[PDB]
């Protein structure tokens, strides 16, 4: 993928989720129109995914210390990826994913 | 291994017995591969010819003349190596993985 990512011809399956329709009352006399009047309904609940990944560990010889990624050591007015006063979860920076080096 | 030494303006040599020579393979291709570049030093064509081992060396990532935070450096004494003296030898055995035939 061009974004970046793990092509899969078989990528893991979408699930997909819908409130079953419940009618509000009916009339009495038939009719053959489909029912267009509802009850107004939601759902909540819990999801959990879980994926199990593959490492490939790194092993070097490279002598001097790597490059690795690292939050700043100087005070700041709020802690990176935390909550602010308000409560607002935020992301600082976008993270990369390649700190580590190989020979080419 | 062979000993010489300088007196005035005269040459000497002695052989030396207790000498050591350091020989590694780098089976894991953890090192620079410095080979493939069509650099000089490989065995001679004709047999009876006697030839100068060349010496290792190897680049790195680079701005200018001077050197990026992921330069990396290499210690080759930080591998383990065969210690071989004058009755010692050296020996390993390596298989091909399979490759197309070149076509001729």
């Amino acid at each position: 993928p061009l974004m970046g990512g793990f092509g899969l011809k078989h990528p893991p399956p979408q699930i997909l989720i819908k409130n079953t329709p419940v009618p509000a009352d009916p009339p009495t006399t038939f009719s053959q129109a489909k029912l267009a009047s509802f009850i107004t309904q939601y759902s909540t609940g819990q999801v959990s995914v879980e994926i199990e990944w593959e490492l490939q560990k790194e092993n070097s010889k490279r002598w001097n210390p790597e490059i690795q990624y690292t939050s700043n050591y100087y005070k700041s007015t709020n802690v990176d990826f935390a909550v602010n006063t308000d409560g607002t979860y935020s992301e600082p920076r976008p993270i990369g994913t390649r700190y580590l080096t190989r020979n080419l | 291994v062979k000993e010489v030494t300088q007196n005035e303006g005269t040459k000497t040599i002695a052989n030396n017995l207790t000498s050591t020579i350091q020989v590694f393979t780098d089976s894991e291709y953890q090192l620079p591969y410095v080979l493939g570049s069509a650099h000089q030093g490989c065995l001679p064509p004709f047999p009876a010819d006697v030839f100068m081992i060349p010496q290792y060396g190897y680049l790195t990532l680079n701005n200018g003349s001077q050197a990026v935070g992921r330069s990396s450096f290499y210690c080759l004494e930080y591998f383990p190596s065969q210690m071989l003296r004058t009755g010692n030898n050296f020996e390993f055995s390596y298989q091909f993985e399979d490759v197309p035939f070149h076509s001729s």
